[PDB]
């Protein structure tokens, strides 16, 4: 079903809506690394995943920082 | 009854169907309860627990943050119920099916004398044995203080 | 440490359903090639009142037990069967002397330790009892080996962490010993 | 002048926690106890006329893995889960209830279900690309490959 | 939405007690003694008693919070927002990260890094 | 020495006040630091002993002679890329205020070069992914170090999101390679290197692809190049290729053990398909930093087939070509950064929109410098005539020597196609060529006052002043001359490649 | 106007523009679709922009509101939280005494006075 | 060299063994190729998912399926519920069948 | 100078003064902070002083004998 | 450690959800009952805003935004001290000062933003002050 | 925090000594559902030659 590219009609039409689809997309892969560790009773997975977790904090900010200022930019007349 | 699959399709027909940015940041919520659920039970409450206190006390409310600060402004059933319908079919993530219709166990041993937590063994390594990776992760949220300051700040 | 696992009983029934978790059983006994032994049928608070005990007594097979698996390479469980029946009858002999010498000092200490959370630290009242009525119809003494006589926990005559609540079996124990043998 | 009328609502709400943790301490501790008592109910309710007096089991906190294997180890031998038992010989019965769970080690639902989460360039052929599952496939058959030698 | 503010002001102030009050502990260990061996340690009526009291010691020290929860309200004007933001982060988050390199040098000097026992 | 450092800079410039003075010599502080760097680089790195390959801090990261050789590259590009920022690229006050305005540029500069000299040497998935996101943060972070720009904001803003994907492929690969082996070190998964699934390092290459704009990815290079200022995308057009490169070669080196042939035709697909595009592309285009784009899109086409290959004659194609492709890159766009000195002053039709981030936007805005300033047009020309191909400059040896190794291991189709593809290109480096000279005689007697550079003022008119400053015009000459005349040493140069050994060894 | 409203640099002046294959208006029919072909920039000043005259958050500081201690319509028009302008509406408890005190004699206006001040 | 394949209580876990081996024959000098060590591999894969394992408990499945052997007789008991695991399943002398307690420990 | 701000470099005397009253959240944050790392660098001092460091916890799983298995040893035989 | 006491919890507490909801919705007198002038929808002025009584019809300062943004790179930082809470013992001296270390390189943050003053909301627009100067002929 | 580290301590050597009695068990009971393992696999394969 996928192969259809099926995700497409699954993502809004703004900016933000892009942004969120890239935090649902990498929480994916930490997921999955959390459900190896577990089984093979490994920590070093479960390192992975903390870095992953606190990677993907990092990204948010910054792209939010960008599109926060994209945003004011057009509303910058200020000659109140 | 695996619950789980009906708190995703509920998920899934409001992902298809989303107008505003209100709901876009609802199918964020609405996704990491059930990963944070389907963590808590089976494979590890450790880090379900990380989860909440990291992608929703931290990264969530940054979104509802910035959404009121951004703006608010401005499909048929048919469609959307055979699309999901069509979704639902095939959820087999892999192809190996003995690995998926057969089960397995562990068995236990006595020889571990000191238990102790598995954030004690992360904190053990990470501490110890990567602390390269834990001093380039203090590194890259340096960057980020700087990089906020410099994107954002007018003056 | 309550992490989830594949190999005993997990936290909640919503863990079984997850996984699909079934309790399976195996009837079927060990082959005669391999002679029996009687398991130990102590829970787990008489083996924590006991464990100095059993560690006085069968030290010289709980090594050789161990330096069996360490030197089996691997096949331990296979090739360690025989001294692992040595620790077995080891084990149960110092459980059944306890109850046919001191089973209401051994019954009085494990009491204690099933109410107060199976902490040593809440039952120094009864396990000095229980000591000392080994050490004279058994010989037997707890050690804490790595550290001076002088600085062991048990023997500590004013510890600073104390059990919040009393055990009055423990209490009254005491003071009749504090006059049947503080002569 | 100590107000009376004004700490009416503090020895209310003082009752309050009295009632929920006099409640907790004594109905966790009785059930506890109970179920300790033997392996039948017509033993857990009843109390002999030749048994002592009761020694009650205060609930069990900061436990770790081992308080797991001996929770397990505890129920084969008298039929709870904190059971007491000092005998130096378990029944023969021991030998042959080892309780081994067999559970299955699928991936999580959201990771194979969600509209997003699964959509990845290796999920895809995970999915949909025989190539991995083919090349291991062939270890498999030649397992029964080797059994003539 | 009230609850909710008045479950958080109990917890609050419950987390206040178990934090650095010791929670559930007796006032006194021998007030606590003498009045439990009042009661058989063989019936149920000495766990009632001792789940009374240790509720209680955690009742009086919460209930002291929820006292001053209402304590400063009554005595102190409302603090404006722009300092407010300002006062958690220039005042308070580098005393807390100045405390938190304190704690463990100070364990570490006398050789007390904790365990859980 | 650079992150000590950085730590020094990051303090003080917060404590001096505003101002350009300050901020351009803080700009000199950098310049000295990276100088500094590479001094003590070179003292304790040798090729002679990096032979081997060396692990460093838990094997997390390895080191050995080839990617050594790419550190001191970066450290020598990352010194004339800082001597713009440093001194003045023109010196009208209102063009180049612009590369002070900013203090915290040389910075996040600064935090690049140690996300780039790092990325090569990894040698675990978990470092793997920290890393590329340490050099993936600083480019968002210099792409908007102009705020105030509509047009900075929004290319950071497209690359943020192209990058973030990108970054969740390289991360689901490596999640995937560990889902496998169970295993994070790299030398580790080597062991495996014939029971996991190939295709996963593939899917790791996919994502690779993007951060270097490989088509079909390549839509958003080329837009962010041609909406960046000319400062910026000096930068980021060129240095992610440096350190990505590097890494794509060594992670090439390892597949090729088990020498899977499907996984060399996806490869070959998308190499074929960038050609051509990078070839038809820039046919038609009137923007100078999008010609650049597509130019730059064709050379990395060249240097992924000496990837391909991946002999030992491909180690020689590689590094030779990296290095001169980026002192060519230096030096086309230093020159761009000066000429627009030369451009005219309306005192009408088209309404061209000219701002002073890309102050030099169009290709006819070369017009006629044959005329204004023929020494830097014949530079020019030399550096456009070695992305052609023409001997014996720089260029042509990159060609040579790729096609020796794309060659030698039956890749006869990429050859032709790329022999194909240079010609096709050579199209659109001829019209810059055109544009620089060929209406120099009918212009040659005309009365120009109105250029950007007649505003300067008049100091004395007694002593001579030279119309451009001293430290840009020194690098202009230099890198000219080394791409006119690589003939006299290039035997010594080439076997100076012969010795970057990646476990040839015997 | 009311609804709505619309250089630090050198003026370049640029002329000729030309492609590899061929001249500006030879292909500026097409180069409406080709956005590398857009000779307007979006940063330069003069760029225009048709933005609309949104007015200022205006908050209605309302007679029902404790701070209010009568009957007072505040007008507040701020840039972000900073107040740029504020217009009080008062006459929401005029009452015409000064018009009622001309039809009563002197001892009868005087209880209007102490209606003024309430306190 | 880093450590791989941690348990959770620090110390190696199940399949570390199997690793170290593989580890022991590819760094060793007494190889000149890596085809001793080839059996290890498998090993240290076998050991993290019993894929092999797998696929013989599914042809034992479909063997008896093919002969009729009945799954209830050829199996071995087990018990789905948790509450239901009772004194009289665990063969205790004089054990009831009703529920234990597995509310709290 | 009966208000100028000190230079470090000059007066460092006077500097922490300017800090320690006109910037209170600033000055004890720091003197707070550093009695952490400082009070670590006299660790040495308490152990010639005060009192040994314990010894280390037996965390690593059982105690094996270091010697070879024992050849005589009877008993609890079958 | 067993939690099936803690699900019952939790399950009881999301039907005590249901309850509070519709408790509402039947104890309620009908519409009709009271006043029957409309129901909550068709009566738009009491479904409306509160504005204080007249009808009327967000730009918010920088600072409150690096406020928010930088809560974040702080969050990660907490966040990450907890690996070595539950093993300061058995990390020793090494782990103690690798722990410095990564709150060292966390404060050279926290100095930049603490000299730039990134926080301060600022009054860049407005309390302007000017000397009359006579400017006399 | 020094008496919690010999109450660690005292607790550690008293789960030492009962490790061999509590893994001898455990071996056994491994041993036991190995050897049925195989009686199972060879009794169900027993008529494939
Ligand atoms: C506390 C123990 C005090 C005490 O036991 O004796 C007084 C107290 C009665 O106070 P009182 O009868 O008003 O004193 C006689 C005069 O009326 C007292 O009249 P007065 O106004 O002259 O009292 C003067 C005295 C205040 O009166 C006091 O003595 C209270 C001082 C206690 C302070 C701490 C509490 O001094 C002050 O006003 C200043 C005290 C406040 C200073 C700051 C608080 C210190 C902390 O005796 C009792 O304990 C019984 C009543 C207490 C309530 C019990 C029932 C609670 C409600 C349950 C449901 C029924
Ligand atoms: C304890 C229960 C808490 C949730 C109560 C609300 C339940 C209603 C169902 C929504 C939640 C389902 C999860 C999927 C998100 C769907 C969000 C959405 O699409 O909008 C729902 C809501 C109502 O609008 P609706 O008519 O349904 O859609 C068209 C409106 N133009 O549009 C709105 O935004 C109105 C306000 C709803 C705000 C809800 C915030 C998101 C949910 C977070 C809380 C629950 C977390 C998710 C738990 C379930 C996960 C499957
Ligand atoms: C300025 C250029 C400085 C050149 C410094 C190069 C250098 O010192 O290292 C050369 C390096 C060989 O070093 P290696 O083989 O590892 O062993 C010897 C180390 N002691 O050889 C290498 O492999 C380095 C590869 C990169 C070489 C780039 C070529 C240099 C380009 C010269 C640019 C000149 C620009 C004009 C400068 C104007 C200054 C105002
Ligand atoms: C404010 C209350 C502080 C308090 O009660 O402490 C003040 C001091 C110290 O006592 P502490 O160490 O806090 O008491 C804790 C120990 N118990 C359990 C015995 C209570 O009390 C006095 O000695 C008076
Ligand atoms: C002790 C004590 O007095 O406990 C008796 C209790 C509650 O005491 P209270 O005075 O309301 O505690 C409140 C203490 N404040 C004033 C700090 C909030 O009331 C009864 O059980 C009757
Ligand atoms: C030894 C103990 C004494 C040391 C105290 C000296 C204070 C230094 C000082 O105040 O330094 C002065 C400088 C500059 O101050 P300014 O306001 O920019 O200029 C001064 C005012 N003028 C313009 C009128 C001249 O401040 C700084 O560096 C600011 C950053 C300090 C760090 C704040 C966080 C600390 C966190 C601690 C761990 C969580
Ligand atoms: C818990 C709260 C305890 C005190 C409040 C109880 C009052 C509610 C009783 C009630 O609603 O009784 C009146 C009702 C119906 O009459 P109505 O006026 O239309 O009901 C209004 C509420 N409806 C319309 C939503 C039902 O009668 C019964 O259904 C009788 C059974």
């Amino acid at each position: 079903m996928d192969l259809i590219l099926l995700m497409l009609v699954a993502v809004g039409l703004n900016i933000i809506d892009i942004y969120i689809m890239i935090e649902i997309l990498i929480m994916g892969c930490t997921v999955n690394t959390i459900y190896s560790a577990s089984l093979d009773n490994d920590m070093i997975g479960l390192i992975y995943s903390l870095i992953q977790i606190i990677i993907a904090g990092v990204e948010s900010a910054i792209g939010l920082s960008i599109l926060v200022n994209y945003n004011r930019i057009r509303n910058s007349e200020e000659i109140e | 009854m695996n619950l789980e699959i009906l708190d995703l399709s509920i998920l899934g027909f409001y992902s298809l169907i989303s107008s505003n940015s209100f709901e876009s940041i609802a199918i964020l919520v609405a996704t990491i309860m059930p990963v944070i659920t389907e963590l808590w039970y089976n494979y590890s409450q450790l880090f379900a627990l990380l989860y909440t206190l990291i992608y929703v006390g931290a990264v969530v409310i940054l979104f509802v943050f910035i959404l009121s600060v951004i703006n608010e402004k401005e499909s048929g059933l048919f469609i959307l119920i055979l699309v999901l319908l069509l979704d639902d079919l095939d959820d087999n993530e892999s192809n190996d099916n003995d690995y998926n219709n057969v089960y397995i166990t562990d068995y236990a041993d006595w020889f571990n004398n000191y238990n102790e937590s598995d954030l004690s063994v992360i904190g053990n390594l990470l501490f110890t044995e990567y602390a390269l990776l834990l001093l380039i992760i203090s590194f890259i949220l340096l960057m980020s203080i700087i990089g906020l300051i410099l994107i954002v700040k007018k003056d | 440490s309550s992490t989830h696992t594949n190999d005993s009983l997990n936290s909640s029934n919503y863990v079984d359903k997850l996984k699909d978790t079934h309790f399976v059983f195996e009837n079927d006994k060990l082959p005669s090639e391999i002679p029996d032994v009687e398991e130990v049928g102590a829970t787990t608070a008489p083996l924590l009142s006991a464990a100095y005990f059993i560690g006085a007594k069968c030290q010289d097979y709980n090594d050789d037990f161990m330096l069996c698996q360490k030197e089996a390479k691997g096949n331990g469980p296979i090739d360690c069967l025989k001294e692992g029946r040595r620790v077995t009858r080891c084990a149960s002999g110092v459980l059944k002397d306890l109850n046919t010498h001191c089973s209401d000092e051994f019954r009085l200490h494990w009491q204690c330790l099933s109410f107060s959370n199976l902490e040593y630290k809440n039952c120094r009242k009864a396990e000095s009892l229980l000591n000392k009525c080994v050490f004279e119809k058994m010989n037997l003494v707890k050690k804490i080996p790595g550290i001076p006589e002088d600085r062991q926990i048990h023997l500590k005559q004013n510890p600073v962490l104390k059990p919040v609540a009393l055990h009055q079996d423990s209490e009254v124990a005491f003071k009749k010993a504090q006059n049947e043998n503080s002569i | 002048m100590i107000p009376f009328e004004a700490l009416i609502p503090y020895a209310i709400m003082f009752a309050g926690f009295c009632l929920g943790g006099g409640v907790m301490n004594s109905a966790i501790t009785a059930d506890i106890t109970k179920r300790a008592r033997g392996p039948n109910q017509e033993i857990k309710r009843n109390v002999g006329e030749d048994e002592g007096p009761r020694n009650y089991t205060k609930p069990r906190y900061n436990t770790d893995q081992w308080d797991k294997y001996f929770a397990v180890r505890d129920l084969r031998l008298t039929g709870s889960l904190r059971g007491q038992s000092d005998n130096a010989v378990a029944e023969e019965s021991f030998k042959t209830n080892s309780i081994q769970p067999y559970s299955n080690t699928r991936r999580p639902w959201v990771l194979r279900r969600h509209i997003i989460m699964k959509n990845s360039p290796t999920k895809w052929a995970r999915k949909y690309s025989s190539r991995r599952d083919e090349r291991e496939q062939e270890i498999k058959d030649d397992y029964i490959r080797g059994m003539g030698e | 939405f009230f609850l909710s503010e008045y479950c958080s002001m109990v917890l609050m102030s419950t987390l206040t007690a178990i934090f650095f009050f010791g929670g559930y502990l007796p006032f006194s260990n021998t007030i606590h003694h003498l009045i439990l061996n009042l009661f058989d340690q063989h019936s149920i009526y000495y766990f009632i008693i001792e789940g009374i009291l240790l509720s209680g010691y955690l009742a009086i020290k919460a209930n002291f919070f929820m006292f001053s929860f209402v304590w400063i309200r009554a005595a102190a004007p409302r603090l404006r927002y722009d300092l407010l933001i300002l006062f958690c982060w220039y005042v308070l988050l580098p005393i807390v990260f100045a405390i938190v390199v304190f704690a463990p040098g100070i364990l570490y000097c006398f050789d007390a890094l904790p365990v859980i026992i | 020495m650079l992150f000590t450092s950085l730590l020094l800079i990051i303090v003080y410039g917060s404590l001096v006040n505003k101002s350009h003075l300050l901020t351009k010599l803080i700009n000199r502080l950098g310049l000295i630091i990276i100088i500094y760097t590479l001094l003590i680089h070179l003292n304790i790195n040798t090729l002679e002993n990096l032979s081997i390959g060396i692990n460093m801090f838990n094997n997390l990261l390895l080191i050995n002679s080839f990617n050594n050789t790419i550190i001191e590259l970066i450290l020598i590009i990352c010194i004339l890329y800082v001597l713009l920022i440093s001194f003045n690229i023109t010196g009208l006050s209102i063009i180049d205020n612009l590369n002070y305005s900013k203090r915290t540029f040389i910075v996040i500069v600064l935090f690049n070069i140690i996300g780039l000299t790092l990325l090569p040497l990894v040698n675990d998935i978990m470092i793997l992914f920290i890393i590329i996101e340490l050099q993936s943060y600083s480019l968002y972070l210099l792409t908007a170090i102009f705020n105030e720009s509509h047009n900075s904001t929004k290319s950071a803003l497209y690359y943020f999101i192209v990058g973030s994907i990108a970054s969740f492929i390289i991360l689901d690969a490596t999640v995937s390679i560990y889902d496998d082996l169970g295993l994070t070190n790299i030398q580790y998964i080597l062991m495996y290197i014939d029971k996991l699934e190939i295709f996963d390092l593939l899917c790791l290459l996919f994502g690779l692809f993007i951060k270097i704009g490989l088509a079909p990815f390549y839509s958003y290079s080329i837009t962010i190049y041609s909406l960046s200022p000319t400062i910026i995308t000096n930068y980021i057009s060129l240095m992610p290729k440096l350190s990505i490169l590097t890494l794509i070669y060594i992670i090439m080196h390892y597949i090729n053990i088990v020498n899977n042939t499907d996984l060399n035709y996806v490869i070959s697909f998308l190499i074929l398909i960038s050609m051509f595009i990078g070839s038809f592309g820039g046919l038609n285009v009137i923007r100078i930093k999008t010609l650049l784009a597509y130019s730059s899109l064709l050379n990395v086409s060249y240097m992924l087939l000496a990837i391909l290959s991946n002999s030992n004659e491909s180690i020689i194609a590689y590094i030779y070509y990296i290095i001169q492709y980026s002192l060519t890159h230096i030096n086309i766009f230093s020159i761009i950064l000066v000429i627009s000195i030369y451009l005219p002053i309306m005192n009408n039709m088209l309404n061209v929109m000219i701002t002073k981030y890309s102050p030099i936007e169009y290709i006819n805005q070369l017009k006629n410098l044959f005329i204004n300033n023929i020494f830097i047009a014949i530079a020019l020309c030399i550096s456009i005539f070695s992305l052609i191909g023409i001997p014996p400059l720089t260029g042509f040896y990159g060609k040579y020597l790729v096609l020796i190794s794309g060659l030698n291991n039956g890749y006869v189709l990429l050859s032709i196609v790329l022999i194909i593809a240079s010609s096709i290109s050579t199209v659109y480096y001829a019209t810059i060529l055109k544009v620089l000279s060929f209406d120099t005689l009918s212009f040659k007697d005309i009365i120009s006052n109105n250029l950007i550079i007649n505003t300067s003022p008049e100091n004395n008119n007694n002593e001579i002043k030279p119309e451009i400053s001293n430290v840009i015009s020194y690098v202009i000459s230099s890198l000219t001359l080394i791409i006119l005349l690589i003939i006299i040493q290039y035997e010594n140069i080439v076997k100076g490649a012969y010795l970057v050994l990646l476990y040839n060894w015997v | 106007n009311d609804f709505y409203d619309v250089n630090d640099f050198f003026p370049v002046q640029v002329d000729g523009i030309e492609s590899s294959l061929g001249k500006y208006e030879e292909f500026a029919k097409d180069a409406h679709e080709w956005e590398s072909w857009n000779l307007q920039n979006e940063d330069h000043p003069e760029y225009p922009v048709k933005r609309t005259k949104i007015r200022h958050f205006t908050l209605n500081f309302g007679p029902q509101h404790p701070a209010a201690h009568g009957v007072l319509r505040l007008i507040l028009e701020l840039h972000g939280e900073e107040i740029l302008r504020s217009d009080p509406h008062v006459g929401l408890l005029h009452r015409g005494t000064e018009k009622l005190i001309e039809s009563k004699t002197y001892m009868q206006a005087l209880p209007y006075f102490d209606r003024l001040d309430y306190v | 060299a880093p450590l791989q394949q941690v348990g959770r209580h620090g110390g190696p876990n199940k399949c570390f063994g199997e690793f170290q081996r593989v580890v022991e024959c590819m760094t060793n000098a007494k190889h000149d190729s890596y085809e001793p060590c080839n059996n290890l591999k498998n090993d240290y894969l076998e050991c993290r998912k019993h894929k092999v394992e797998r696929y013989k408990a599914f042809l034992m499945q479909k063997h008896a399926e093919e002969l009729g052997k009945d799954p209830e007789e050829i199996g071995a008991p087990f018990v789905r519920k948790r509450r239901f695991l009772t004194s009289k399943t665990l063969g205790l002398v004089d054990g009831d069948d009703y529920e234990i307690g597995v509310e709290k420990i | 100078a009966i208000g100028d701000y000190p230079v470090y470099y000059k007066q460092p005397i006077r500097w922490l003064s300017y800090h320690a009253h006109t910037r209170p959240h600033v000055f004890y944050a720091i003197a707070v902070a550093a009695l952490g790392p400082v009070f670590m660098m006299a660790t040495p001092l308490r152990r010639k002083f005060l009192y040994d460091d314990h010894e280390p916890l037996p965390a690593n799983g059982y105690p094996l004998p270091n010697r070879s298995r024992d050849k005589t040893l009877t008993g609890y035989d079958d | 450690m067993l939690q099936d006491l803690f699900n019952n919890y939790v399950i009881l507490v999301g039907i005590l959800g249901l309850i509070f909801l519709g408790v509402n919705y039947f104890i309620v007198e009908s519409p009709r009952m009271d006043e029957n002038n409309g129901n909550i929808s068709d009566y738009i002025e009491k479904s409306g805003p509160f504005e204080c009584g007249f009808s009327s019809f967000n730009p918010i300062p920088i600072a409150f935004i690096l406020v928010a943004l930088l809560f974040l790179p702080f969050d990660l930082e907490v966040s990450s001290m907890l690996p070595y809470i539950v093993s300061i013992y058995s990390v020793g001296i090494y782990g103690l000062i690798i722990f410095i270390l990564f709150l060292l390189i966390l404060i050279v943050g926290f100095i930049y933003e603490f000299n730039t003053k990134s926080l301060s909301i600022t009054t860049i627009l407005h309390k302007k002050n000017k000397a009359l100067v006579k400017n006399l002929y | 925090n020094r008496e919690k580290i010999e109450l660690k301590r005292e607790k550690l050597w008293a789960r030492a000594h009962l490790m061999p009695l509590l893994q001898a068990e455990q071996d056994r009971n491994v041993v036991r559902r190995t050897f049925a393992y195989y009686k199972r696999e060879g009794e169900i394969m027993k008529d494939v030659p």
